[PDB]
This record gives structure tokens, C-alpha cells and sequence, in this order.
């Protein structure tokens, strides 16, 4: 969800 | 009443029954839908395609996958894939069989909950249960020591584990993957006239890897040698007819494991990090721990890694101790095979999770039975 | 002739002139260098970048820390610090001064002696001397008896004090750090999604741990209240513009100095180690300590971190006698204010060492003069 | 000795001096040969024309492209054409002057090695040197941050550079050109009764795309106003003396840069190809990246082109982050200004290839000086 | 009926059968418990280990000792260690048996009462005694004058006895230990970069104490021999793999026995308080004491110890009479030798207390019977 | 001109001017050095402290005392004291005044020579003068006959005195003191767990003997009352904050007067030492000897003491006479107050020694004046 | 060299 | 059970 | 030097 | 000065 792009 | 045993890591999807020794289902995980237009009309048509269908005809498709680091991004597109599996590939009623299913170390809290309620809601199924896929090596070697190291696609990780008691301060988890090798290889063919860019040219640039590539000894000498005899250039052919000659992408490919600065990502090594995690532990649990390394990757079938690692790690170790780099052949369906073991235990028959506890508390009860 | 106070601690270096009450150069000790390829030409460029230069240009550089629990690991690293500030960032003339050193109580004997070469050899300066992070405290005060605790950033340690006499045998040390809560902190934010891996992403998880954090009276409760309600969730933007939501993870980080077995070392707590500080001491001198707990490092600040330490004493000591702890406002700076009054000092002018003396003996004179 | 900056892109072809404002040969690079038979005796004949005279004879002859996307297909016709320029169209002697040369980022290795030979062997000149045409563009806008986008006729790239070092991780490649553009044009006017297939037809279609056509900042209530309304619908006529009536049609073409499904090819658009690129760079440099935009290529001249690409990446951004496109007036020679100043600059004059370099190892020298 | 005789020192635990030369079980008396979490099923687990097998796997339990100065701290760990000793090293019924049990001369009343109950009432046991770990010295020895010193691990002390008749007010005794000597090693080694902190790792620094370790006949010359000459300088490895090299700390240690300020207890020595028994006793037997001095501790094993008794009493007594110190070598067994001398005796059997006798009066019988 | 009068017994010290009712300086004899090490440097720092404010501070000196058993042991300390008293505590020219000193009955003659040298060499006093502390007992009552018991601190003994004549042949000493009974009591509290061994322990061992102790009539049946019923245990604390609880041990304590056996001593008794100095007397006046039995000592003031020499002599006497014992109730400064008495009084004012005296013959006309 | 048409 | 701490 | 890992 | 130890 932050910094990842699949967080 | 037998249980059922699913693994679903990125890429292969792999599933069998309880009490075997290998598994029956094994087909990538892919959803494609098409692109141009339809004309003739006598034909039946579907929308999509979802097994090893949607693999031959990859000429119109445009190919998806769902998994990307070992993180669920799209849920509808995986909600087909279990469907696929206990109707069309295998043919069992749900609600006969307790289920089992294997996770990563360190993804979040959301993604092993939201997978609670579509094996109870949707899918009337009891009995399930959550395992990681480190513990599950040892019992195909039958040890009860050592320290592990599986790849595989999605992530490379490690855990030390010490007479059946795990230690939580030493995990060490790096996202290098293999399907970041296929993707830098693409990039390196286009210095001799070679250019693959489509989602359905990238199959037969898999195809290669797996067929000539090797992990050198060395690398200064070998950069010497091929760049003045050309001795080890092979060729190779592809669905157009056409011939394909390559020489000196061989062994650099696989030498981003070694130093990860080539793609740009700062890290240590697939080396580094494996001596970090022993070196965290206790003073008087390191020499059981030199003698005992095992390896269960599916991205270890590479020919010349298990040479490599013996003589990496005696250049850090003090020079009295003795190392060990234990590789059984069959190292690839290995977190397959100690799925099946735990489940036909005898012991394990009081850790499963009723469809009665999900009614008492709800999808938060994962996080206090299973560990 | 006025002499030089400088104090170099892990993380910040501070200094100044003697006979003041603020210092003049407060900036962190990093040494970066790059990593990418330089392509314009026209451009001036440098190798390496020290002082805050190096802070703000991160998104290149590869930061490094010398010392690292208050041992110098790297001289060649530390030689550029202190030719930074002799300099650059404060201006002077090295041979025309005295100069002024602070340490750590335990650490080994080559670390005091090489730093003596330094000072006389490639610096031509006169009249150094050595002094130790505890006593300096107590100037500040203007007491004479008590009981200091300082922790910053490297170590956190105690030194019992009566009427101007030390009692070497209760000294106490412990390695829990400032940097390991930083460390343990970016480990528990994976849990919602959030994933921060590199040496320069670590600055900008610093820098929420200053902001909102807080230390609370009780434990069990607040894992209810906070489970129930959302009332103490908050939220906090990053330099890419998103936004980052921060609930029960307040608290949750600075409880390990309490109970340190989360992150797996076997210790006792920084309260047990003061109790037992005192417990080692005499009978009658007793009284006089559990009035004076002066208390002045730089990890101090959190808020209710004073309401605490009154509440876990009094569970230990007897039920008659009276406890108090002593927080001044400005106790981040006040290892410097010390070092400002005993230069500054009359009777101090018999105890430099001067440049005959290490003619004389060599670097093994620092054990004998300054202890 | 004055260095002589040449510039082959495919189409047009520029050079100059060194140390000035604007070129002195602008032409195309076309090679014509007759295909009809001769008759009359008397009249001086050729074979074969080159500059603009082949341009001004295009009802007998066959023109021909050498370059099809950056890479040279066919050498005979390059030695004419760089014959051509340096005797007849501008006057010099080859022997007395250093040049200086252009190409494509990831063009492969066989394309500048060949050039290497001709410029020394069958051309006895001294001091070459090859560029990048990204870095060059930054050079007319005197910065030293930013990315870029160049496209003209052969390719579209883009490669961002921060504080004068490049990341090459993030370079971003698509092959939609500009001659792509013209060809799917007489594709869509066969829709009312006009057929131009020849390759002497096409020049009159390049034409009419340069005169009038424009990119509109929406497209689906277009659609609808000039279906109902006869208002934008215009004419043009052709060297036969008739009419042409073109409506509809004026900004349906260049809207294929923002869909390629039109021709099928399958990929992202011009503006999520700058979107993914800033995202695969780091953290802490995003800043300063939306708000330096320069653009300079030479299809770039559609009106309406610049208003368009700030309101697509306003709904990408979060909504706090500002965003900019510069575009300069005169952004048409841009790659030719930046090889002047780099050419008179006095750091550069130690970065010239000898022709004793050429002796000791041969034309493998080239990737080891120049990059 | 053969009777028990069973030694329990703070540290080991000696026992055997009457009437024999040599014990059959010595273990140290330790009582670890894990702190890690489990994960395996399959092994069978214990909650606590006892005997030597806590010392095989002491990387993840916490160590923990019942008795620290002589006085029994923690019950519920000591009837563990009894249990033991009766069933699993030894086998034996307890109720077929009598016993026999060894104290310290000063301790508290309540130590040797709370100890008759588990004799009695939890275990069926007949005919029990308790003595004092002097008298049983001489036995050994076969003498019947003389003055006792055993110090072992817990306490230090002498009981001067004279034709068979003690001097009750004679008796010294101090609380210099041997643990406290393991404790102040592991302080100075921290002078060269050394550093064991936990509970596990204290058992590798008394090895070290035990092999290489002397009592210097002189002090003063010894500083400046080793300051100079590198000659005693040896070197040590460890489980890890590594090198250690310890010198100047070898005798350093050992000397706090003479001159007990370095740790800070104010006391007199090993040799004043020998000095004062016999000046406090009569006038007319010190010339039997001077020459018999037995010395039977544990702690006795230094190399040089006798050597340096015999020129330190010789400056204090008058200058005609004559010393001797005694040394046996098999001085560490002695107390359990004399304890089987006194079973087999044929007197002693109207000294044991039946079982009546406890129910006439209860657990205050025991300050009648024996003495 | 006005004589002064100096006291100096074991222990506390008294002092004051002629002709009186009470004195002025009341302070112990200590002399304590520091054994830590100094720190802080601005404080101002004394070698040793002497009165009073030694008491203070006695958590890090070595107390000391000069005497012993009424015999100068060490002068160097002795001078100290005398200095502190002529200064700082009372406040005279010693030139101005004469002085009046007491002894011991038995002492040998060494002690009351040396301090002659001292009251004239080195302090310029004339007129001293040296009593014994029996007779001043006397004057304190005002009668002519009786015999009188003194202990205090030192030594306890008796001097029979009848019309005015003493009997030198019937004069009794015994060494049994006030502080070995102090030293007796601290060795009875370990039999519950009280440990107090240091110089600085052994002052608040004393406080609790002069509150709650108790001389009993009886002794057979207190130790059959107080074993059954819990009635006369009471409790008292410490400057630490505890709780001490004490029965059994309030009475035994003072026994040893009456059995000197429980030390190992091996005498009378403090009544039959009493009766056989009547007996050995004459036949005639022995009756004016039983009812004159005057009691004047420090260690006198224990409750139930005069009860008990009641009842112990009538077992003795013949069934006839009459026996009476008299007790003043300030009979602590009575030595103080007979030598208020014949300092000031008119026929002895030529008694007193000038300084021409001891130019005559020196130092040994000491035994020919006084007696 | 390999699907293009100009490689 | 007082100043000694195993008492 | 030993088991730490800075010293 | 001889069995005391004061003497
Ligand atoms: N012979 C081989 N050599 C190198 N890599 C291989 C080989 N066979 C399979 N792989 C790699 O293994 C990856 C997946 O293996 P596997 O571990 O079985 O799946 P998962 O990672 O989902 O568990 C594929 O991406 C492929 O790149
Ligand atoms: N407001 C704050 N709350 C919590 N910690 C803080 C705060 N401000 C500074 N710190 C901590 O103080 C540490 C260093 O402080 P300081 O003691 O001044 O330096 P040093 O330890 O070198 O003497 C930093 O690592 C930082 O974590
Ligand atoms: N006014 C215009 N509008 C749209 N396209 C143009 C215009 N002028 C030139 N072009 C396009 O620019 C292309 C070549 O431009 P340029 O970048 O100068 O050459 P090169 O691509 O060789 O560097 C031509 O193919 C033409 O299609
Ligand atoms: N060779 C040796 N040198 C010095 N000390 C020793 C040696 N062997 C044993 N010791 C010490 O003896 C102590 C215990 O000895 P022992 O007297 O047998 O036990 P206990 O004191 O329980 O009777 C241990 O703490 C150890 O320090
Ligand atoms: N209330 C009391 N009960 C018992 N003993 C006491 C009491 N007060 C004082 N003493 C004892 O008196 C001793 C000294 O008394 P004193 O005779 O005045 O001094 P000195 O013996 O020097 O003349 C002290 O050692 C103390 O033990």
C-alpha cells in the first residue's frame, strides 16, 4: 500500500 | 473423509489428496480474455479462459496473473482458479473434505482473512487451516534441525529453526524473485537484434531460461574465455522456424543472485543474507547449524548451485568449522510433500477449526489458533 | 585562550566555546557517497558529502554511521568529522586552544588511546583531557549526591553518587539502545501494508517516532480500549503526497524498555536495574538517593515518561519511605552544559596534560592522569 | 579546426558548425532511381538523385528510405547520402575538421560499430564521438534536472536524470513513430472516395497532415458536435487542380498516441509510459520531477498537444503535487543546439577518439570510451 | 541395611553407599526452563530438565540455582533435585535406607528444621542426622588436633579443635565465595573488547577460570614483568570457532582472596583471619596448631597456594616456633570421605533418631539431639 | 583563674569548668578516615573528622577507637581529640588554666607517665593532676564509708574505703566490659537471619540494646514463659525502612554478668567478686560495709538491676544482718561530679604539681606526689 | 533480426 | 532477611 | 572482538 | 604486652 507497488 | 492438501504459490498451482506421494494437478495460473473482434457466428464462444486452455491459444488472449508478490491484488480473478480446481481438473463435492493452505512469512494481516471467509461463506467447507511454507521442508527431509531456503517465484526467505523451537528474530525476507529473471534477460537480447514485447512473448523467453542457462564458478575468467574462443555458443529454434543463436547471456543472467546492483536494487546477496541469520543466533547453536542447510527452491534446478555455495560461505566462516549443503534431487514438489504428512497425523486431529469457532468469534479467530 | 568543548555522541555531534549556555554547531554524523553513473559534464562534483549537505541530497547516496555503540569502528570515516568543524562549520585555528573529550564509562582501552595520537600528532594542539558522561550531569544540577541516568542514543548506564565520593562497584550497563527502537518500530508497520527497506527510508521512520509516540501508565487496559473504540487513531503525510494511518502503534514501541524479551534479549528492565543499583550500595546512604533520581538523556522525552517511574518504584521499595524523580525541561543539552562550568573552572587549571608530558611516557599517560 | 556537428535522424537531415544558432542544410534523406526507358539522346542523364533534386522529379522515379527505425538497413545508399553532404551541399574538406555524431538508446551493438569504420577507413578523419539524444536536450535548456521526451519520426523514449546522474533502470522504449501516423491517415480516407497507393502518393498525404490537424482535449462529445454540426469541416486542393473536402477525420488520427488498440498494437499510451517511469524511480527525487517537463520532439507541434498532458496526470498525481510541462517555442532543432555547446565546451576536448586509439585495439574501442 | 550419605554444596551434589572410597553421582544442581515458542509436533516435550541434560542444551533454556550462600532460597526446585537423586541416578527405595546430611556451621535455624519434615513426611524415610562440614575433615586426615579451612563455592571458615573438644568461641567465618570470583573475571576482561552477559554464557568463563589460572608468590615484581615482557601471554578457543588471548589476568584474579578492597567488601583476608583464630584460643596449646593446618576446599586447587601460606604467617608468628601447612591430594572428596567413615562406626549407633522420637516431640527435636 | 576537669573514658568523653552542677561537651571518642575514591573537585575536603560530625557521615569512613581497656593504644589519635576539645568544641587558652585528669586503678605505669610529657611539653599548662575513679564516687554522696562499684565501659571493679582510710590488699579488677556485650548480642541475631558485620554496622547493634533490654529476676522460668506464650516480642525498625521483630534475646543478653561462661571467660561473677572482697577484710567492720553499697556506673542504668543484688548476696550473708543497696538516680555523670567538688575546694591548693617540679626531677615524680 | 520487420 | 539480600 | 557484534 | 591483646 505504500512505496512497493503491490503493498 | 480425507483432506485435501492445496498449494498456491505465484505462478504453478499444485494439489493432490492427503496420504501420497505426489500430487495430480499442476497447470500455471493464468486468466486471459480477448481482443479482436468475432465474425463467424455457428461457433460457441466464452468470455475467458482460465487453465491450460487459455495457454494454447495465447495467439489472441491477453494474459493476466492474479499473485504478484505472494500478495492476493485481484479477488475475483481468483475466485474462478478455485473453481476450476475442485469441479473441472479434479472432481470432489466441497463440502465432504477439510481443506489445508499454505502462506508467506511476513505478508499482511488482510491477505489470510479475507481467505477465512470464502472457505466458510461461499464455499461451505469446515475444517481448514493455515500453515507457512518453511516448516513444511523439514518433514520431507525427517530432520529436526537446520535451517531452510526456499524461492521458488514470488520471494526468497530463510528460517532457523532449532530442535522444534522457531526463532522470530532471525527471519530474513528479500524480495528478488524469479520472474524478475525472465524480465532481465528480455533486456539483454536487444544487443544483438532481438526484441520480445507482448504479455504473450514472454512465454517463449521463459522457455530458454529454463533450458540453457548455468551458474559459473567463476566470473572473471569466464568473461575472458567466451569473449575470445567460441566454444560454448549454442542455438536454438522457435514457432516462426527461425534460429536463434546465444552466446555469453548464458551464465550473466543468473549472476544477478550474487550481486543484486545490475537490476538496481541495494541489497546484500543470497549469500550475505544467509550468513546474517546465522550470526544473529546464539553463540552455542552455530555448529549444529553449519552442517545442516538445506534447499527446496523451485529456482534451484539451476546446474553448478550447489558447488557455488560451498565455497562462498568457507571464505566468511572461521577456518576450523566444517559446512554442508544438502540438495535431495527431488527438491521441487518438497512443500507439497510435507503437506501430506501433517495432515494424515495422528496428533494434529485437535488443531483444526470448526465452523462452530467462526460463528462464536468471526474471521479474527485466525490470528490466536493458527501460527 | 579559551578552550574547545566538543562532545561526540552517537548520532549528534555537538560543540562550542567554553563559558556559554547553548552550543553553536548541532548536526548529524553521516558520511554518504554515490552510486549511480555521472553523466553531465559541465557539473562540479565531489566524492563524498559529511555535514547536513548529505542529508539533504539522500536519494543518492548510501549513508554510513562510524560508531555504533560508542565504539569508533572506522578512523578513516572519523578523521573527515573532525576536520569538518575545526573549519568548515565553526572557524578557528586548532593550535591556538585547549580542547575537551567526553566518553562511555566501560568501553575497552584502545579506544581512549588511539584518540590521543590524533590530537597531538596530526593535530598540533595542546592541553587535551578526558572526562565521562555521567559526572558532567551533576554539574548541571548543582548538587553534590544522586543518582544520574542517561541513555541517547548508543547505551543506557547509572552511576551512583555520595558527596562527591563514586562507588565503582554498582556501576551498571546496558547495550538497549536508541536505534533499536527505530529498528523495531519499521518491522510492526508491515502488518497493515506499509514497507520501508532501504538506508535511506530509514530517516523518514525517525522521524514519525519523534512526532507521535507516547508512553502509557498502563498496558492491558489500552489493548482493550484501543481494540474497541478508534479513538486514538491518527494519520501523517510523506514527501511522494499519500497518506499513512498510525493506530496502536503508539504506544506499543517504547514498552520494550520495560519488557526487552520482545525483541529477544534476556534482560531485566531499565527499572529492576535501577532498584538493583541502589540495593548493592550501603545501608545509610540509602535515604538520600531515593530523593535525588536525576535523569537526563536524550531518549527522555517522551511524554509520561516521568508519571511511570513513580509508579514502579514505590511497588519495590518500602512502604514508608519517599521517592522522587527530577526532570529539568532543558535535559537534552546538559552533557554539554557540565562540560561548560568545569572548563571554565579555577581550580581545573593543574589537571591538562600537557605536550612534554606525552613526550615523556607516550600514549599509555592517559590512564594515569584522567580517570 | 573547427569541430562539424552532424545530426541523421530518419527523414531529416541537419548540420552545421560548430559555435553557432541554427543549421545550414535542411533536407531529406530519399534515394530515387527511374524506372521508366530513355528516348532522346542528347540530354545528360544520371542514374541515380539524392537531395532535394530527387524531390522535385517524383513522377518517374522510386523513392527509397535507408533508415526504418533507427537502424540502418542499407549501407551503399548511407555513403551516398553522407557523400552528399559534406562536397556538394555544404563545402569542406573531410581530412581537416573532428565530427561529431547522434543515435538511439538501446539500438543494438553492430548499428554504432559499423560507423566507426567508414568514419576513419574510407574517410581519413580524425577525433569522432557518438551521443545520446536525451542528454542533449537538456543542454538547450541550461538545467540540470528532469525528464525528458523526444519522439520525431523513427521512436518515442524518455529518460529522467537527477542532479547529472542518470538512473538506467527507468529508460522506457515504444516504437510508434510518426511515418505510423501518416500511414494509418490514407487508410481512413478511403471512407469517401479518395485512394492514394503509391509511394510518389504519399508525399501529398504527409502534407495535408502538417496543415490541418489538431488534438482536442476531449473526445467523446466531439464525436457528437461535428456529427450534428457542419462547423470544423474544411478543403484543400492538390496539384491536379481539384478539390478535397476533409471533416472528421482532422483529429481522429493523432488520437493513437493516446489508444494504440486503432492499429493493434497493444501497449500503455504516451502518458502512462511517463507515469510508470517516475513511479519505478526512488522516493525522495519525485518532487523535482513533476514539476520539470521538457519536451522537444518533432512531432510534438499539433496544437493543443500541451494542454491535453496537464489534465491527464492531474487524475494519476495525488492531489496535493503540482505538475508543469514546459514547452519552448523553437523545440523543433533542440537536438541540434545542444550538440553546438557541448562541441565548443573546453572540459570536453580530453573526450575525442585519436586515430592511434583506432590502431591499438580497432573498433571496439567504442564501448569503452563513449557511453 | 546400608545407610546414605548425601553431600549437597552449593554447586555440586556428591553421593554414594557407606562404606566405600569414591562417590557414584556428581552433577551440578541447576533447574532449567525454555523461553522460546514450539512449533513441531511430533517431539515429545518436557516443561523443565534437572541433571546433566540441562547442561547438554543450554541454548535456549534460562539457568537457575537454588542455594546462594548456603541457605535454601526456593524449595519447590530442591524437591525436584532429590527426587532426582534417589530414583533416576541413583535407584533406590527411600524407606529401605537411612541417611545422613552435611550443613554450614552459622546458618539460621530454620534452614536445618523446615528440612526434617520432607525427611519425614513426604518421604518415609528412618533414622536420619545432620552434621557439620568441619569435624568431618579431620576424620579424613585420621588426626585428632588441628585447624580446619574449607571454602568450596558457598562459605569460607575455620573450627580450631583441640583433643576432641571444640572452641565454640573460635569459630570465623566469612562470605568470600568462588562464584564471586567468576563474577569479577567477567568484569575484567571487558579491558580488551570482551563481553559475556546471560546467564548461559557464564558457564564458558568459569571453564576458562579452571584451567588457566595461578596464585603469584609475589605481587609488586609480577606488574612489572608482565608489563615489559611478553612471556606468560597464552591463548584459548572457544565453541564458536574463534581465538582468545588472555594475559596479565591469569594471577590477577586469584589476588582478591588477600586483598578483599578490589571488590569493595571491607574485610581482612584468608590469612589475618587464620592468624586471629589462634590468638583468641589459649596460651598453652598454639604450639599443636602451628603445626597442623589441614586445608580440604574445593577452591584449594590453584597451582602455588601452599607455597604462599608459609611465608605470609612466618612475618606474623614469633620468630622460633615452627609452621606447616598440610595438603592432601585428593582434598576435594574429603568431606564426603569422612561422611562414610562415621556411617560404618560402630559407636555411632545410638546417635540416629527414629521415627517415634519425631512424633513425642516434632521439628524442634533436632536442636537436642545433634550438635 | 578556674581549674578544669577532663574526663576521658572508653568511649564517650566529658568535660567542663569547676564548680558546677552539669558539663558541657558530651561526644564520642572516634576517629574515621575515608576509603572510596574523590571525584567532584570544587568541594572542600577534610583527611579525617574527629566529634560528632564523624557520626554523621559514617557510610564511608573506617571508624576507630584509641582505647582499649583503659590503656593508650595509639597517640597520634590520642592528640587529635585533646586538640578538638581545648579549641573548637570548648573554646580557652590552655596556658590560662589548670587541669585535673582520672585514670584506672591497676593500669600500668607507663600509661600515666607519657601523658605527662604531653600535658607540659607540648601544651604549656601548669598544675595538673591525676586521681582514680573510685574515690570521686564518694564525694558525689557526701559520706565517709562504703564501697563502691564502678563499670561503664572499660572495666568494671570495687575499692573498699572505711573513715577515710583505704585497704590496698582487697582491691578486685575484672575485664569484663560494656562493648563484649555489644559483640555478644550481634552474634545471638543470626539464629533469625540478621546479619551486621562492618565498623559502621556495630553502632546501630548499640541503639537497640540501650532501648529494650531487661535484667530478669528469674531465669529457669523465663525461659519455660517465654517459649510458650508469645507475649513479651516486640518489634523495632532500622534506617533502612524494615522491621525487626525481637523476643527471647532481650534478657539473655545481661546474663553473662551473672555466668561468665557463655563467652568462654572463666571467672566469679560480679556478686561473688563483691563478697569476697567484704571477706577478705577484717572482723570489725564488716557491718557498717552491708549497708553502705554505693553503684555508679554507665552499664548500671538496665532495668531490674538492683532487685537482683537484693536477692543475691541474702544467700550469702549470714541470716542475721541487713544488707542495702543505693542507687542515685543520676548516677551516669558522678565521676564528673566529684571532681567538681575537690577542684574548687580550699585545703587541697597544695596538692597540685608546678612546672619548677617537673624541672627538677622530670617525669617520674609522678609516682611520689599522687597517689 | 527477429519478429519486427527491421531487426 | 536483612542487608544481605540472600538473608 | 567477541559475541556482539561492534566489539 | 603478654595474653590480653591490649597488654
Ligand atoms: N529448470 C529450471 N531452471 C530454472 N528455473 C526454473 C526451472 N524450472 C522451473 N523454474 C522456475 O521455477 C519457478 C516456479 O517454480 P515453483 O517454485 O514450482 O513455483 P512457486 O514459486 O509458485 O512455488 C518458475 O518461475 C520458473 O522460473
Ligand atoms: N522528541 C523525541 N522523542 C523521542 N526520542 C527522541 C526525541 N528527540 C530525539 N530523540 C532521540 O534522541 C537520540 C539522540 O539524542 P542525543 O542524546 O541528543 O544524542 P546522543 O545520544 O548522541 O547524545 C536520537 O536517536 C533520537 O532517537
Ligand atoms: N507541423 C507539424 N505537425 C505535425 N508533425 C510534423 C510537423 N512538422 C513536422 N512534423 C513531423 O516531424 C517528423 C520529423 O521531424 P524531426 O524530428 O525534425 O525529424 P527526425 O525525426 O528525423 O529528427 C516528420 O515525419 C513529420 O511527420
Ligand atoms: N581446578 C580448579 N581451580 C579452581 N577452582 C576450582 C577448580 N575445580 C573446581 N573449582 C571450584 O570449586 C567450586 C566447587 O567445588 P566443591 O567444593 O567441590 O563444591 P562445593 O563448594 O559445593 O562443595 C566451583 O565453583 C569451582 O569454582
Ligand atoms: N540505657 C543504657 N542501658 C545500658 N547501657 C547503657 C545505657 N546507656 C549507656 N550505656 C552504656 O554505657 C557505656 C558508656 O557509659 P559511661 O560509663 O558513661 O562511659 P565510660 O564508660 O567511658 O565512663 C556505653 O558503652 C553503653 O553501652
Amino acid at each position: 500500500x505504500a512505496t512497493c507497488p503491490a503493498w | 473423509t480425507t483432506a485435501l492438501v492445496c498449494d498456491n504459490g505465484s505462478g504453478l498451482v499444485k494439489a493432490g489428496f492427503a496420504g501420497d506421494d505426489a500430487p495430480r494437478a499442476v497447470f500455471p495460473s493464468i486468466v486471459g480474455r480477448p481482443r479482436h473482434q468475432g465474425v463467424m457466428v455457428g461457433m460457441g464462444q466464452k468470455d475467458s479462459y482460465v487453465g491450460d486452455e487459455a495457454q494454447s491459444k495465447r495467439g489472441i488472449l491477453t494474459l493476466k496473473y492474479p499473485i504478484e508478490h505472494g500478495i492476493i491484488t485481484n479477488w475475483d480473478d481468483m475466485e474462478k482458479i478455485w473453481h476450476h480446481t475442485f469441479y473441472n481438473e479434479l472432481r470432489v463435492a466441497p463440502e465432504e473434505h477439510p481443506t489445508l493452505l499454505t502462506e508467506a512469512p511476513l505478508n499482511p494481516k488482510a491477505n489470510r482473512e479475507k481467505m477465512t471467509q470464502i472457505m466458510f461463506e461461499t464455499f461451505n467447507v469446515p475444517a481448514m487451516y493455515v500453515a507457512i511454507q518453511a516448516v513444511l521442508s523439514l518433514y520431507a527431509s525427517g530432520r529436526t534441525t537446520g535451517i531452510v531456503l526456499d524461492s521458488g517465484d514470488g520471494v526468497t526467505h530463510n528460517v532457523p529453526i532449532y530442535e522444534g523451537y522457531a526463532l522470530p528474530h532471525a527471519i530474513m525476507r528479500l524480495d528478488l524473485a524469479g520472474r524478475d529473471l525472465t524480465d532481465y534477460l528480455m533486456k539483454i537480447l536487444t544487443e544483438r537484434g532481438y526484441s520480445f514485447v507482448t504479455t504473450a512473448e514472454r512465454e517463449i523467453v521463459r522457455d530458454i531460461k529454463e533450458k540453457l542457462c548455468y551458474v559459473a564458478l567463476d566470473f572473471e575468467n569466464e568473461m575472458a574465455t567466451a569473449a575470445s574462443s567460441s566454444s560454448l555458443e549454442k542455438s536454438y529454434e522457435l514457432p516462426d522456424g527461425q534460429v536463434i543463436t546465444i552466446g555469453n547471456e548464458r551464465f550473466r543472467c543468473p549472476e544477478t543472485l550474487f550481486q543484486p546492483s545490475f537490476i538496481g536494487m541495494e541489497s546484500a546477496g543470497i549469500h550475505e543474507t544467509t550468513y546474517n541469520s546465522i550470526m544473529k543466533c546464539d553463540i552455542d547453536i552455530r555448529k549444529d547449524l553449519y552442517a545442516n542447510n538445506v534447499m527446496s527452491g523451485g529456482t534451484t534446478m539451476y546446474p553448478g548451485i550447489a558447488d557455488r555455495m560451498q565455497k562462498e560461505i568457507t571464505a566468511l566462516a572461521p577456518s576450523t568449522m566444517k559446512i554442508k549443503i544438502i540438495a535431495p534431487p527431488e527438491r521441487k514438489y518438497s512443500v507439497w510433500i510435507g503437506g501430506s504428512i501433517l495432515a494424515s497425523l495422528s496428533t494434529f486431529q485437535q488443531m483444526w477449526i470448526t465452523k462452530q469457532e467462526y460463528d462464536e468469534a468471526g474471521p479474527s479467530i485466525v490470528h490466536r489458533k493458527c501460527f
